[PDB]
């Protein structure tokens, strides 16, 4: 049974926490991970852009779901 | 073999009807030639070399600069002739620096002043270039039979003849032992392009650096340093390397540009390497035409029996080649010589031998045998050896194998085989035609451009594809048409 | 002092060969060199896309060769 | 392996420099390697000119960058 | 996959994928090459004040590798014999001989 | 019957002789011989030295 | 004078003791005792075993 991580919290921050911003970016290069070893997915998140949406402002969000909800 | 030690190896069937074959022996690559009811062979282009041909143009990569003095007059005192400006490999400039009475003049103005070096050579700093003569010229083609030994790379093969083709000697006959004579026709004009081949060379005494290359003619005809010839003691344009800073009045100062090796040698990106073994100057890239005549040519072991069905033993394992074949070794310790039982089955129909060899008749000799290889369709594969036996699937597709060997008649396609059509034999309205469509397309192509690289060409046909989009006639809007060929076919 | 490069013959290669690997990809790092250390001058490109003439075919063949003049 | 030249960096100068005559004109040299050794393009960019664009502002705009693009 | 097998309450071999086992971000290394290659993974470091920056030590991972990880399968051995428990294998079955 | 095996995977790690070394700013940044000995691993780091 | 000099260069290598090992591809990758050692250029790569 797992154990969740302690990121509702944060505290303080003038001592020493474990990982600063890079630990704050694990989200943020598990992205690159969904990039550059999913080229196939890679560049098949890029027809739902300029073919089905024709949404340009909500696009955004769009590009975030499907990338970064996924571990 | 040969052919199972490297990575480019191309199998050229040979049907009955179809006794001569000509091919393309390139130079890097390993033809196995599998004629039916004759011995299968394995030919290969060896080196292409010439010992020790004519040079051209030397360039010298880090002058020696010497004797450096420098001559400087009041404004309207006389511009200073110097005795060192009348010798080659002397570099003078003219200038006017503003001399004051801080070095004893009379008046101002425009000092006139010239400075004068030696501009010598370092030892062993020259980028020598060489050019070919087709009378020293040699082709070396070595062809190893299926003996049924494998012999190793740092091994030599016993039966391994070895036929060197000069543009005089262009007709060649082989005994390959026991199973008879190949005629071997290699035409070494219809070949390499030595018109437009610079073969450089700096010290070949430096450990880590390759000996020579192989560059460009007219690349290298226009390079921008000093430059003499073999045994020429004046330079010419020797004021590349040595630029002249401005004088402060009386000494004008030279500077060296030091050594320029590795500028040169960011310039070979892309460069085919060269061997040099002292005398010969080896290429390692190359491409020529040949006729494998196996007419001549008979099986050894026909006289003999099937072997034993027990006494043979995996001395090694069988695994895919890289190239779809399966290869073996067995120790067969019995009745010796004899026609080795080799089947293999298929999934489906346990009947039919499905088994497309390329050692036939593989014998376990008193002293050799061994060495098995067999091609394979998709699927599960029983390889038996008399009752000994291999579980074995046949990795590659149907469609796939198929797939591969348009991928290779793809990637051949590059500037070898822009000359090189001749992977078929004698095709008429095939081959030829291949050559009709081919030989003007190519023989223009590189014509045309100078030769101008991987971006400018990428450039340069999306522009004229551009300009396309921005045509006055329709009828003639298939300049987009010749634009869209100057995209995707200079992409290798 | 001037040499141009053997990228004008490319002439042959089977055997051994030099960096052709990273000769085009010379390049590659010399513009991402334009990039990653002119991050400010890299987001004026921008000003040129979205608010110039936007025709569709002439973006990238203004934006591509824009980058690709700084050597 | 690159060095990145001086084009970017010109900090000051009342001394001596390098090449201040040739900086400039290393690609302007560049241009003539592009030219002398490819006259058959040196045609090639004609028809650019007369048969193709009809956009006499934006020739030199053609010309002159599809030459210094070619490095 | 084989950790400790003399540790009495475990599995003793498990079956996993070759993808996902290059891209395990723990410290490898092979059969008798001494030192471990990408290191940096279970050693890790922090700031220092002008002096000295303490190199962490960093611990084990019995727990997330195996015990929070959603659906993998089991394998087993038995002495030197490296067995498995899922499989499957296409046998024909020829009764001719049989009465 | 024993295969071959491949990668082996370190759970608990153990670390001993730390050596820390640290300069000035101007003053030549520093080094180790354990920067390039088997099985170190090392990180560079700007320190405020005061 | 004599001013705190900064990163030096170097600009001719220098190359000696020149250890290539190879391996098959399923016999343990290659690896020398140099590859971990001071002052030391190595590149991981594939052949192509026959
Ligand atoms: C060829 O190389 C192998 C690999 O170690 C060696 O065992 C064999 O003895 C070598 N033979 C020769 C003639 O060098």
């Amino acid at each position: 049974v797992l154990i969740p991580s302690h990121a509702q919290g944060e505290l303080t921050g003038r001592g020493h926490k474990w990982l600063e911003g890079d630990s704050l970016r694990t989200h943020l290069t598990r992205v690159e991970g969904w990039v550059w070893k999913n080229r196939l997915l890679a560049l098949a998140m890029v027809t739902v852009v300029w073919l089905t949406l024709e949404s340009v402002v909500t696009r955004v969000a769009v590009l975030v779901v499907l990338l970064c909800l996924a571990p | 073999s040969r052919c199972t030690h490297l990575e480019n190896r191309d199998f050229v069937t040979g049907t009955q009807g179809t006794t001569r074959v000509t091919l393309v022996l390139e130079l890097g690559g390993c033809v196995t030639i599998t004629a039916e009811g004759k011995p299968s062979m394995d030919v290969w282009l060896d080196a292409i070399y010439q010992e020790n041909p004519a040079q051209t143009r030397e360039y010298c990569l880090h002058a020696k600069l010497s004797d450096t003095k420098v001559a400087a007059r009041c404004p309207t005192m006389g511009p200073a002739t110097l005795a060192e400006e009348h010798q080659g490999g002397t570099v003078c400039k003219r200038d006017q620096s503003d001399r004051g009475w801080g070095n004893h003049c009379g008046l101002f103005g425009k000092g006139s002043i010239v400075a004068c070096v030696k501009a010598a050579c370092e030892a062993k700093k020259k980028a020598t270039g060489h050019v070919y003569d087709a009378n020293k010229i040699v082709y070396t083609v070595k062809v190893e039979p299926h003996t049924g030994d494998y012999v190793a790379a740092n091994e030599t093969h016993s039966g391994r003849k070895t036929a060197s083709f000069t543009v005089s000697s262009e007709k060649t006959i082989l005994t390959m032992g026991e199973y008879g004579d190949v005629s071997l026709l290699c035409r070494v004009a219809s070949g390499v392009d030595l018109a437009q081949t610079v073969i450089l060379e700096l010290d070949k005494t430096v450990e880590h650096l390759p000996t020579a290359w192989q560059v460009h003619r007219d690349w290298f005809n226009d390079l921008a340093l000093p430059w003499k010839h073999e045994g020429a003691r004046n330079w010419n344009n020797a004021e590349r390397l040595v630029e002249f800073g401005a004088p402060h009045a009386v000494k004008m100062d030279v500077y060296n540009l030091g050594d320029q090796t590795g500028v040169l040698l960011k310039a070979l990106a892309g460069v085919p390497v060269a061997h040099i073994e002292g005398t010969k100057y080896h290429l390692k890239s190359g491409h020529v035409t040949c006729e494998v005549g196996l007419e001549k040519l008979k099986m050894k072991g026909l006289t003999y029996t099937m072997c034993d069905k027990t006494k043979f033993t995996w001395k090694r394992a069988p695994t895919d080649s890289g190239h779809d074949t399966v290869v073996m070794e067995v120790t067969f310790s019995g009745t010796k010589p004899c026609r080795i039982p080799v089947r293999a089955v298929a999934h489906g129909s346990p009947d039919v031998n499905v088994a497309m060899l390329i050692t036939p008749n593989p014998t376990i000799e008193n002293n050799g045998g061994g060495f098995i290889e067999m091609q394979l369709p998709p699927g599960d594969n029983i390889i038996y050896v008399g009752e000994l036996s291999y579980q074995w699937f046949q990795k590659g597709s149907s469609i796939g194998r198929v797939f591969q060997k348009t991928k290779k008649g793809i990637e051949r396609l590059t500037v070898i085989g822009e000359h090189a059509w001749d992977f078929g034999s004698a095709g008429g309205f095939l081959s030829s035609i291949g050559k009709a469509l081919h030989t003007v397309l190519g023989g223009a192509f590189n014509s045309i451009f100078g030769g101008v690289g991987f971006l400018p060409k990428l450039l340069l046909g999306v522009a004229l594809a551009w300009l396309g989009l921005n045509m006055r006639n329709p009828t003639m809007s298939m300049s987009f048409l010749l634009a869209g060929v100057l995209v995707l076919a200079m992409t290798l």
